């Protein structure tokens, strides 16, 4: 959220991101598998282990 | 502006006589009126504000009296019930400097009687 | 009963002021007011105080309402001194006390003005978020309380969507007012279109001569001219061009007797709150020079009551010394050598401005378009700001209604035009078609975009 | 050319100091006299303003040693800077008074006196207790202006303190704040509160044993009254200003710096005069800033016991101290202070509590 | 409510004598005083304000002093067109009245 | 020492929990190397620390974990905490464990 | 010369003149503040030798 609000070219993307964010990693990880959330953005050193 | 009373009588023993005092600006002006004893005492009767509210009496005639006013016809309305031991004269008095407060009148009425 | 004293100093019409309040029926409340008029050719400070406390013994006066034909920067600040000495409320709008900021006492009982100077800066931010104006420069002298003010409008960061854009604050010492070796060395930052200037009228009269001496004339305008500090639109010298953009509440007061009646209602509502919660009336002070302690300790419930009171949809919760949240504010138009008047409207969040263009001391085009796939994309506006961030256009669509809300336009050709505008020199008047018949020729005539081409409407398409 | 000299407090010092002072300044350029004492407090002393100013305020502003109401009344009239030996901290508020000048440093001005302590006995673990008043916030701003120094370019620019507190419950709660402050490893205490609050932290430090070994105390001015109020045995370090109780030396240096200002203003040409009385008048008078100019551009070595200078705010700029500490219930005097020089000692530092 | 009591019962004096009648209320009035005089059947005439301020048209025959809740009102040098009866008014609360006395001439 | 918010809605009941893993093993090695007595208590909310202008004023506090580092609730952060320009304004870091994106 | 400036916020300025009119115009440049900035760039020696 810092990297997106820092960037201006991604600002509209962040404005599309403001209405669907989550509070924890496992919440979005479980929500991707229930097809309510088509994509998720996080670090490689957790998502590559989780995959 | 001058004050003129009307509605004088005590024709029913124990009745109700709505007396009045008309005026000829009295809308920002409060009202309170006076009966006179055989000892001539200018005892107070009732209290209204200029806007109809603030309906009060002194301790002489409390409990029996129904009070209102109309600033359009510039008149007071109160029925006399407990003056039945008096041969009183009533006048109206419009207190000076207006408002919902009270001040020192020279603006008094004419003076009419209520006799039983 | 409570005692409210009104005092007018200077030539005024006490009849309209008298008549306004004596028709206000304050019944349906527990306490009723008690007015007291006092006029006005006496103008020493000592006579004013020794008149107030000269009265203050005969009648139970809970307070004083003074007037708008004085100079209150001087005498009036000592009201918080005498207020905390007397524990009696004093309200009002009036005179020379235009947005006074000071370190008044804790035990003073007095609220005044309207918005704060930072709430004023917030509406100045809502102004710069109407036309996306971005501050290139601020210039303020060393007042005893300016630099904290600017360092608070600086610390009020604005989150992106927008340029935050400070680039220079400038504090100049006006003791050593060498305009050659100080104001010249502090310039060169004036090559920029926006300069903020927070000062007084007399030092502006000096510094506008210095700005004319260097060449800060053409450039058009120099930007913020805060009205509430140096408030005399009638007798301002003008040694510059136009000026007066800014905001006060100081509409020529259609509401001044209404302000008096509203304040009386505020006081009576606070006393009604005390009678509903504790009921006891603190007796007002009865002297100034004799036995001046006068039932020394008093319940601090009135300072809490002065803030918790509000009057129906109008008076705000009165917390910061008298600095309210949403009082009515106005915007002024723009010349001092021809005493121009109010041109804007502000109400409680919103701004309405009926000029739409910046004057400057022909490259203005109307441009008519059409919504399609990704060349000109039309989307709705933000529900929090009204304007558009990346879309940067009005697109004043007609329904006619050229005041219908300025729907945002995106897409490819708009991104081309925003480069072509900086390429030569442009100014948009962007709007949509209405008949919906773009590129059509019927018997005799053309319709749609070519229809507004053949009608010679100073156009592109 | 027969100037006036005001006074406000009481009828012993008017008799020395006033008839003697007009004859002292007469060597310059002539003077005379009216003076009064102002015996009651609020507003009765504010009542008798401009019973004396009816022709004194053309050439004189009444000066002497709660000192705050008459400065507000007789400071309305565009009145230049006055030097009065008060205890106003609230004298850096240059809008609400065009007229103040200290002749004694304020309650907050012990801070750079502390800042020079950071060099001798360099310690970098400081819990600084600070009251929630405007005075406390002013002292806070001054000490942060002192912390924001040494910016060039040896392990530190200087000792940055551990933390500060805010301490609203002066007379109610010290134990919770001190229980949290015991944990932070710091052993240096800066305490700036009232003398009754000093007699209260006398409770909570003694119950937590935060007055013993290592616990160095750095008190404000109103702790030397607290020794009476009953404050704990030793290792507290306190400061004390050169005479502010021998007021004759004050009125003498006052008469020297006003005789220099009268002689400095008398040599000019456009010395326009304010109107008389206060009878509806406004003393809006262009030589007011000139009075600040003539005072701000001259030195003032004249006097009896020491060099007195003036700053941009109106402080003394010099810090002359006898520094005490209570060595078993008595204030033994240790070295003294003189601005930027050394603190030349003549005694032995005990150390707090045991050692 | 506050109640007043005037006193006592008599104004027995000759032509040009001296009499005094007292305003006595149950509560503090803060010099809230008035004074009225009338014939039997004619109607009151104002005398006195806050500082015993007399009325234009009313002569200097009437003076008074007092404070707080107790007030005295003195009449002297009386011409017998003032065959009257004197009455006191307080208005701390809305209005207040007591007994008052009547004038006879011997 | 687990959080009080053991069920992340209303109730606040702190309990001793137990932890293990990567950072715990490296902390074991660093504490054994540098003679560290240490306690570990979890974070208040779980929002990784960020900056925002709070209380509609001129105050910027740090939410979450980094505010607890700033407020003296801890002195070291041993967690997967990324390196940013905004956190490293006044918070010293180390050589960063890994390389990822 | 004041209305023709403001273009001096720039690091390089060429100036082709004579010595006497440079003596005038260097007073004007000192009057506006074209001192610090360092140097002002071309001072052609062969003209005013």
């Amino acid at each position: 959220d810092i990297y997106f609000r820092r960037q201006v070219e991604l600002s509209t993307m962040y404005r599309h991101m403001e209405k669907h964010n989550y509070e924890s990693a496992a919440e979005a990880i479980q929500a991707v598998r229930d097809n309510k959330l088509h994509a998720f953005i996080w670090d490689s050193a957790v998502l590559e282990f989780e995959a | 502006v001058k004050l003129q009373e009307s509605g004088g009588g005590l024709v029913q023993p124990g009745g109700s006589l709505k007396l009045s005092c008309a005026a000829s600006t009295f809308s920002s002006y409060t009202m309170s009126w006076v009966r006179q004893t055989p000892e001539k005492r200018l005892e107070w009767v009732a209290y209204i504000s200029n806007g109809g509210g603030g309906t009060y009496y002194p301790d002489t005639v409390k409990g029996r009296f129904t009070i209102s006013r109309d600033n359009a016809k510039n008149t007071l309305y109160l029925q006399m019930n407990s003056l039945k031991e008096d041969t009183a004269m009533y006048y109206c008095a419009r207190p000076s400097r207006g408002g919902s407060s009270y001040w020192y009148f020279d603006v008094w009425g004419a003076g009419t009687t209520v006799t039983v | 009963s409570i005692g409210i004293a009104v005092i007018l100093v200077g030539t005024s019409d006490e009849v309209a002021i008298k008549d306004a309040h004596e028709k206000d029926d304050f019944h349906h409340l527990s306490v009723v007011p008690r007015v007291e008029l006092v006029a006005m050719n006496e103008t020493d400070p000592k006579s004013i105080i020794t008149r107030i406390c000269d009265l203050m013994s005969d009648r139970k006066i809970q307070g004083v309402v003074f007037a708008d034909d004085t100079d209150q920067e001087a005498i009036a600040q000592i009201l918080d001194f005498i207020s905390a000495q007397t524990l009696t409320p004093i309200l009002g709008i009036h005179g020379g006390s235009s947005m006074i900021m000071a370190d008044k006492d804790e035990s003073s009982m007095f609220f005044q003005f309207g918005p704060s100077i930072e709430q004023q800066a917030s509406v100045m931010l809502n102004i710069m978020e109407e036309y996306d104006w971005y501050i290139f420069s601020i210039v303020t002298t060393y007042f005893p309380g300016y630099q904290d003010f600017v360092n608070k409008i600086r610390s009020t960061i604005e989150n992106s969507f927008v340029g935050w854009e400070l680039e220079e604050v400038l504090l100049l010492d006006m003791s050593l007012d060498d305009g050659d070796s100080k104001i010249q060395n502090q310039l060169k930052k004036l090559q920029s279109p926006i300069i903020l200037l927070y000062c007084t009228k007399e030092e502006a009269t000096y510094i506008f001569e210095v700005a004319n001496s260097v060449g800060l004339t053409g450039y058009g305008y120099t930007w913020i001219v805060p009205s509430l500090v140096a408030g005399d639109t009638d007798t301002v010298p003008s040694e510059f061009p136009t000026g007066l953009i800014s905001v006060s509440y100081d509409e020529w007061d259609y509401g001044l007797p209404a302000r008096v009646r509203d304040g009386i209602a505020i006081i009576t509502t606070a006393a009604s709150d005390m009678l509903s919660e504790h009921s006891f009336i603190p007796e007002p002070k009865s002297s100034c020079y004799n036995t001046h302690e006068k039932r020394i300790y008093q319940s601090n419930m009135l300072n809490r009551y002065l803030i918790n009171v509000t009057f129906e949809g109008r008076d705000l919760s009165f917390s910061e010394d008298g600095y309210q949240m949403h009082p009515k504010l106005v915007i002024i138009l723009l010349n001092k050598e021809r005493k121009w008047e109010r041109v804007g409207k502000w109400k409680d969040k919103s701004l309405q401005m009926k000029y739409y263009v910046w004057p400057r001391m022909d490259d203005h085009l109307s441009i008519v378009t059409l919504e399609e796939a990704p060349f000109v994309i039309v989307e709705s506006v933000d529900p929090l700001s009204g304007t558009c961030m990346r879309n940067t256009v009005p697109c004043q669509k007609r329904i006619e209604e050229p005041g219908y809300i300025k729907k945002c336009c995106k897409g490819f050709c708009i991104d081309i035009l925003k480069k072509i505008s900086k390429s030569v020199k442009f100014t948009y008047d962007l709007y949509l078609v209405t008949n919906g018949k773009h590129g059509k020729k019927i018997n005799g005539t053309w319709n749609g975009m070519i229809g507004e081409v053949v009608m010679k409407r100073a156009y592109m398409a | 050319k027969i100037v006036n000299i005001g006074a406000v407090l009481s009828t012993r010092k008017h008799e020395q100091m006033f008839r003697e002072a007009v004859n002292q300044a007469n060597k310059r350029i002539q003077l005379q006299a009216t003076s009064v004492t102002h015996k009651p407090n609020a507003i009765q002393m504010a009542l008798s303003v401009c019973e004396d100013l009816i022709s004194s305020q053309v050439y004189a502003i009444l000066v002497s040693h709660t000192p705050t109401p008459v400065s507000y009344t007789a400071g309305f009239y565009r009145i230049p800077v006055l030097g009065l030996t008060t205890r106003m901290s609230i004298y850096s508020d240059k809008s609400i008074h065009l007229s103040f000048l200290r002749t004694v440093p304020p309650y907050s001005h012990q801070s750079s006196v502390w800042f020079e302590m950071m060099r001798v006995y360099n310690w970098n673990h400081i819990i600084l207790l600070v009251s929630d008043d405007h005075e406390g916030r002013a002292a806070q701003k001054r000490l942060e202006t002192l912390l924001e120094e040494r910016e060039s370019k040896d392990n530190k620019r200087g000792p940055k303190a551990e933390k500060v507190l805010q301490f609203d419950p002066g007379t109610k709660n010290v134990t919770a704040l001190l229980m949290e402050a015991r944990e932070l490893e710091a052993r240096v205490i800066i305490l700036s509160a009232s003398e009754d609050d000093a007699a209260t932290v006398y409770r909570a430090a003694a119950m937590l044993d935060m007055t013993g070994s290592g616990y160095v105390w750095l008190v404000g001015e109103r702790e030397i009254s607290g020794n009476a109020l009953r404050y704990a045995p030793d290792g507290i370090i306190g400061l004390q200003l050169i005479n502010g109780k021998n007021e004759s030396a004050h009125i003498s240096d006052a008469v020297g710096v006003v005789a220099q200002a009268v002689h400095e203003l008398l040599e000019k040409e456009n010395i326009t005069d304010p109107p008389r009385g206060c009878v509806g008048n406004t003393n809006i008078w262009k030589t007011g800033p000139l009075f600040k100019r003539v005072l701000m551009s001259s030195k003032y070595a004249d006097g009896v016991t020491g060099r007195v200078e003036f700053n941009e705010d109106g402080d003394r700029k010099f810090a002359q101290y006898s520094i005490m500490n209570l060595q078993n219930r008595k204030l033994v005097q240790v070295g003294i202070y003189n601005g930027t020089h050394v603190i030349p000692n003549d005694r032995k530092i005990i150390w707090p509590g045991g050692e | 409510d506050i109640q007043m009591t005037q006193s006592p019962s008599s104004l027995s004096a000759s032509l040009g004598g001296k009499v005094t009648i007292t305003c006595k209320a149950s509560q503090d009035i803060n010099k809230y005083i008035a004074w009225y005089q009338h014939k039997p059947g004619k109607g009151p005439r104002l005398l006195i304000h806050y500082t015993s301020s007399l009325q234009p048209g009313i002569p200097s025959r009437f003076s008074g002093s007092g404070s707080g809740r107790d007030y005295s009102f003195s009449i002297s040098n009386l011409e017998p067109e003032d065959i009257a009866t004197y009455y006191c008014l307080q208005y701390d609360n809305l209005y207040t009245f007591g007994g008052g006395t009547k004038l006879e001439i011997k | 020492t687990g959080p009080n918010d053991t069920s992340p809605g209303s109730p606040r009941h702190t309990v001793p929990q137990c932890c293990y893993g990567f950072c715990i093993d490296l902390l074991i090695k660093l504490a054994r190397t540098m003679q560290f007595t240490y306690e570990v208590h979890l974070v208040a909310d779980g929002k990784f620390g960020t900056q925002e202008r709070v209380q509609n004023s001129n105050k910027k506090e740090w939410n979450g974990m980094m505010g607890e580092l700033l407020s003296g609730q801890a002195d070291m952060i041993v967690a997967p905490l990324t390196i940013n320009n905004e956190r490293a304004q006044y918070i010293e870091f180390s050589k960063p464990f890994k390389y990822q994106g």
